[PDB]
DNA sequence: CGTTTTATTTTTTTTTTTAAA
C-alpha cells in the first residue's frame, strides 16, 4: 500500500523532530527511558498528536490495527537503529494512547464496532494469568516445539456505582487483556483504557436455535489506573 | 407474486405519507429528517392512515404484517430515496401506531401477522446481546461478494456455488466488516394489571426490540405494544412488536401559560389562589379522603412524605438526605389499610403490597447456574424500580430477622450489594418505607413503655423518627359521626363529604413546590436552638431515648413544609406548628 | 467400490427437615 509511504514519515517527522513545552520533548527521551526500565509501553497523547496533524483520526478506522504495524514498525526503526547496542534482548515493541475523552459504559452498540475508542470500567473476579500460541508453524514429513508464546489473563469488568441510571440494571461485560498489560488487575478497582470493540473470531456462525449466542469482545492499548489507593 | 397485493398495498403506503398528509402538510418527514444521524430507521406512523386515506384497508394490511412487512421495509427507503442523497444504506424499522383497539386469552395459531395492542409490566429480563445478523461468504472457490439476506433463523457459512459449480460443504470467512448489522434484546412481561382474571395468573409471554425502542423501559407502566405474534423455529410460541406508547408539557389542571419550561408549573394564575390561601391545608387536610374518617394528624401530616425533601447542595465527605423513615400501628377493626390501598390509586410508585409474603430475597435476584444467557444475572430484584418512588408495606409483624439488613441502610447507606456467588455493586434507595407490625392483644397497655409494649428490634426504633399511632376508645358518639357519614356510602347522591380540590389538581400541584429549594439563613432557624431546648424542657419529665437524628425531623419537616408553600427562603411558622404535633412525639 | 462412528460436575434457595441445657 503506497499510502504505507507517507504515514510512518509523519510519525519519523514526528517522534525525533517535535518539540513541545519548551524543549526536550519526552520522544527523545521516554523510549530511552522505557530502553532503560525494558518496558516496551512507549506512549502517544492524542493531544498532541492532533496538535501536530489530527489527520490521524480519520484514516485510522478503516483498520486501525493496520495503524498499530505502523506504529510499531517506526519505533522498532528507532530503537535498533539508534540503541543496536538492544539488537539482543527482547527487540519487540508496541506504543499506548492517552481522544482523551471520557465515554461510558452501555453505550457501545452496533455502530461502535471495531473503531476508534475510549471507555472505562470497574474490576471484579477474573482467572490466573496463563500463556497462549502466535505463529504458523507445524509441518514437516514429506510442530509443537520451539513455536513463541505469549501470556494472557481473562478479566471482568464493572460500571460505576455512583453514575448509575437509578435502578437500570448493574451490567457486566468480558474484556480481554495480554501479556505485557497483565498483572495489575485486582477485585474491586477502576481503570480507563483506550478500548477497542469486536466480537469472538466466530461466535456460534449458523443456523441455530431462536438466537444466536453472540458475544462481544475489547482489549485495552492503553490501562491509566483510576484509584492508585503508598506513593 | 401474491404479495404484490401488498406491495400495492405499499403503493397505498406510499401514496398518502408522501403526500398531503394532517395539519395541512407533513407528518412522516421530521422523523425522516431526524434519521439520518446513524442511519437511525425508525419510523413511527399511525394506523389510522390506512383509515384516514386507505379507506380501511387495514385488512388488506392487517393479515400479511410479518409477510410484507419487510416490503413495508422497502417502501420506507424508496420513500427516502426519492428526495434524500441517498444510497441503498438504509435499512428497516417501522412501528405503526393510531390503532383504535385493544387478550392473552384472544391469542391462537390465527393470530399471526396483526397489529394488536397490548400492555405488561418490567420484570425477569435480559440485557443487550447483539446480532451480526448479515454477512458474506461462498464455497471453496472463487465468488467473494454476498450482500444477501443472511439473516432468517435457517442460516448456514457453507454455501454450493455462484458462478460455476463449486463443493457444497465448503466455505469461505468474508465480510462481516464493511456492511449493516442490528442488535436487540429480550425479556419476559406478565400480563397487566388493568387486565385481570379469576383463577388465572399473569402469565409470562416473552420479547424482543429493536435499536431505539431498546433500553427505554423502567418498572411497572402501561404502553401500547404492537401484535406481530411469530413463531420459533425450534415449535414453541414466542411474539414480538415493533411500537410503545408509555412534566414540561403540563399535567392536569391547565391549558397552556408560560414557565421556568414550557408548561412545567405554568399554570400558577390558578395554582396560586391555592397556593397561599393557607387555609387550602384544610382542603389537603378534607377535600382529598372526603369518603374517610380518623385521626386528622395524618390527614394533615402524609403530604410531605409524598413530597420532595432536602435535596440541599453540600458536600462530598458524606451525604444529605430528604425523605424519613415511617410508621403506622393501633390494631384491626380500626381501618388501618384503606389509606395504604388507596395511594396506589393516588400517588405514583404507591406499590401496595403484602410484606407477609415477601422473603429476604424479595429484595434483589438470587441465582443462576445455567446459561439463561451468561449463567450470572442476579440483578434483578423488587424495592429499586421506586422511579422517584417509595415502598410502603403491609405486614411488617412476623417478618424475619433479616429484613433490617436491607433497613439499616435505609437513610445512610441506601446501597445495595450481595454475598453470593455472584458480584458486589452497589445502587441508590430512592425510597421510604411504610411500618406495619401490630400487637398481640392490640392495646398498647399504657402501663408500660411504648417500647416494650411491642418490644422489637434494638435500632428500629432509632431510625423510624415518626409513628404516628391511632389507638382504641370506647366512646360511641365517636363511632356515631361514622355510620351517618355511611348514611352516605351506599346512598348515590352524593355520598361523601363536598370537596374544594381535585385529585389531579392536587397531584399536579405537587410538582411546582419541588422546585424552588429554600435557603435558610433563619434567625428563627437560629432560634430552633431554644425551640429544642424547650423541647428537652419536655423530654425531661416522663423520664424515651432520643437524639440529633430525631432533630432531622426537626428540620426536614419545616424547610420541607416551606417548600409545600412553593416556596424558597423557610418561614419560622413552620417550625412551631412542627413544634406541636412533635411535642406530642415524646408525649406519644 | 471405499473410509468413519460415541461421555459434564458442584452449588443455590426452597421447602424439608432437624438440635440442646
Ligand atoms: N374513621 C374511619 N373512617 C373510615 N372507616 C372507618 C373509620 N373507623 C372505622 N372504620 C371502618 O372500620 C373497619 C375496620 O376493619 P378493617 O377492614 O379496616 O381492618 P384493617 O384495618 O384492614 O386491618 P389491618 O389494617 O390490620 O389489615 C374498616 O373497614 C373501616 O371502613
Amino acid at each position: 500500500l503506497g499510502p504505507r509511504t507517507e504515514i510512518a514519515n509523519r510519525f519519523q517527522s514526528f517522534l525525533r523532530t517535535f518539540v513541545d513545552e519548551r524543549g526536550a520533548y519526552t520522544y527523545r527521551d521516554r523510549i530511552r527511558r522505557m530502553c532503560e526500565q525494558n518496558m516496551s509501553s512507549f506512549v502517544v497523547s492524542y493531544t498532541d498528536l492532533a496538535n501536530k496533524e489530527h489527520v490521524l483520526a480519520y484514516f485510522l478506522p478503516e483498520a486501525p490495527f493496520q495503524m498499530l504495524e505502523i506504529f510499531d514498525k517506526v519505533a522498532k526503526d528507532m530503537v535498533l537503529s539508534i540503541f543496536p547496542t538492544y539488537e539482543r534482548v527482547t527487540t519487540e515493541i508496541h506504543v499506548r494512547i492517552s481522544l482523551p475523552l471520557i465515554e461510558e459504559l452501555r453505550t457501545f452498540r452496533k455502530l461502535h464496532l471495531n473503531q476508534l475508542v475510549r471507555t472505562l470500567g470497574v474490576v471484579t473476579a477474573t482467572t490466573g494469568v496463563l500463556p497462549q500460541l502466535s505463529v504458523i508453524k507445524y509441518d514437516c514429513v514429506k510442530n509443537m516445539e520451539q513455536t513463541l508464546y505469549r501470556n494472557y489473563q481473562k478479566i471482568t469488568l464493572q460500571e460505576s456505582p455512583g453514575r448509575i441510571p437509578a435502578g437500570r440494571i448493574p451490567r457486566s461485560k468480558d474484556v480481554i487483556l495480554l501479556a505485557d498489560l497483565c498483572d495489575q488487575c485486582k477485585p474491586g478497582d477502576e481503570l480507563e483504557v483506550t478500548g477497542i470493540y469486536t466480537n469472538n473470531y466466530d461466535g456460534s456462525l449458523n443456523t441455530d436455535q431462536g438466537f444466536p449466542v453472540f458475544a462481544t469482545v475489547i482489549i485495552a492499548n492503553h490501562v491509566v489506573v483510576k484509584d492508585s489507593k503508598q506513593v | 407474486v401474491k404479495d404484490e397485493v401488498g406491495i400495492r398495498a405499499q403503493k397505498l403506503f406510499q401514496d398518502f405519507l408522501e403526500e398531503f398528509k394532517e395539519d395541512g402538510e407533513i407528518k412522516y418527514t421530521r422523523p425522516a429528517a431526524s434519521l439520518e444521524s446513524p442511519d437511525r430507521c425508525t419510523l413511527e406512523v399511525s394506523f389510522e392512515d390506512v383509515e384516514k386515506y386507505d379507506q380501511n384497508l387495514a385488512t388488506a394490511i392487517i393479515e400479511e404484517y410479518y409477510h410484507i412487512y419487510p416490503f413495508l421495509c422497502q417502501s420506507v427507503s424508496n420513500y427516502v430515496k426519492d428526495r434524500i442523497g441517498l444510497k441503498t444504506q438504509k435499512d428497516c424499522y417501522v412501528a405503526f401506531t393510531e390503532v383504535p383497539t385493544r387478550k392473552v386469552r384472544d391469542l391462537t395459531t390465527s393470530k399471526i401477522g396483526t397489529l394488536i395492542r397490548i400492555s405488561g409490566q418490567v420484570v425477569r429480563t435480559h440485557p443487550v446481546h447483539p446480532e451480526l445478523v448479515s454477512g458474506v461468504f461462498m464455497c471453496l472457490d472463487c465468488q467473494t461478494e454476498i450482500r444477501n439476506v443472511e439473516q432468517q433463523f435457517k442460516f448456514t457459512n457453507p454455501t454450493i456455488c455462484r458462478n460455476p459449480v463449486c463443493s457444497n460443504r465448503k466455505r469461505f470467512m468474508l465480510d462481516v466488516e464493511k456492511s449493516l448489522f442490528l442488535d436487540f434484546q429480550k425479556i419476559r412481561i406478565q400480563e397487566t394489571q388493568a387486565e385481570l382474571p379469576r383463577g388465572c395468573i399473569p402469565r409470562a409471554v416473552e420479547i424482543i426490540l429493536r435499536s431505539e425502542l431498546v433500553e427505554t423501559v423502567q418498572a411497572g407502566d402501561r404502553y401500547d405494544f404492537t401484535g406481530t405474534l411469530i413463531v420459533v423455529p425450534d415449535y414453541r410460541m414466542a411474539f414480538l412488536a415493533c411500537s410503545v406508547q408509555a412534566t414540561d408539557l403540563p399535567m392536569s389542571e391547565v391549558t397552556a401559560e408560560d414557565m421556568k419550561k414550557q408548561m412545567t408549573d405554568a399554570e400558577w394564575h390558578k395554582i396560586y389562589e391555592m397556593s397561599k390561601d393557607r387555609n387550602l391545608y384544610q382542603n389537603l387536610i378534607s377535600s382529598l379522603f372526603p369518603s374517610i374518617y380518623g385521626n386528622d394528624e395524618v390527614k394533615r401530616g402524609i403530604l410531605l412524605q409524598q413530597f420532595g425533601g432536602v435535596a440541599k447542595t453540600t458536600t462530598e465527605k458524606t451525604s444529605l438526605r430528604g425523605d424519613i423513615n415511617v410508621c403506622i400501628v393501633g390494631d384491626p377493626s380500626t381501618a388501618k389499610s384503606q389509606f395504604l390501598k388507596q395511594v396506589s390509586d393516588f400517588s405514583p410508585r404507591a406499590i401496595y403490597t403484602s410484606g407477609k409474603a415477601s422473603s429476604a430475597a424479595g429484595l434483589t435476584a438470587a441465582v443462576v447456574r445455567d446459561e439463561e444467557s451468561f449463567d450470572f444475572v442476579i440483578e434483578a430484584g423488587a424495592l429499586m424500580l421506586a422511579d422517584n418512588g417509595i415502598c410502603c408495606i403491609d405486614e411488617f409483624d412476623k417478618m424475619d430477622q433479616r429484613d433490617q439488613v436491607a433497613i439499616h441502610e435505609a437513610m445512610e447507606q441506601q446501597t445495595i450489594s450481595i454475598a453470593r456467588a455472584g458480584v458486589r455493586a452497589t445502587l441508590n434507595a430512592r425510597t421510604s418505607i411504610l411500618a406495619a407490625a401490630n400487637p398481640i392483644n392490640g392495646r398498647y397497655d399504657r402501663s408500660k413503655s411504648l417500647q416494650q409494649n411491642i418490644q422489637l428490634s434494638a435500632p428500629i426504633m432509632s431510625r423510624f423518627d415518626l409513628f404516628f399511632i391511632l389507638v382504641d376508645e370506647c366512646n360511641e358518639v365517636v363511632d356515631y359521626a361514622i355510620a351517618r357519614k355511611i348514611v352516605d356510602l351506599h346512598s348515590n347522591i352524593e355520598e361523601s363529604v363536598e370537596r374544594a380540590y381535585t385529585r389531579e389538581e392536587v397531584l399536579r400541584y405537587v410538582t411546582f413546590a419541588r422546585q424552588f429549594k429554600p435557603v435558610i439563613s433563619q434567625e428563627a432557624g437560629h432560634m430552633l436552638v431554644e425551640n429544642y431546648g424547650h423541647l428537652r424542657q419536655r423530654d425531661t419529665g416522663t423520664s424515651w431515648r432520643i437524639t440529633v437524628r430525631q432533630l432531622e425531623s426537626m428540620i426536614r419537616l419545616s424547610e420541607a413544609m416551606a417548600k409545600l408553600e412553593c416556596s424558597n427562603r423557610v418561614l419560622e411558622r413552620h417550625v412551631k406548628e412542627a413544634f406541636r404535633l412533635l411535642n406530642k412525639s415524646i408525649i406519644r
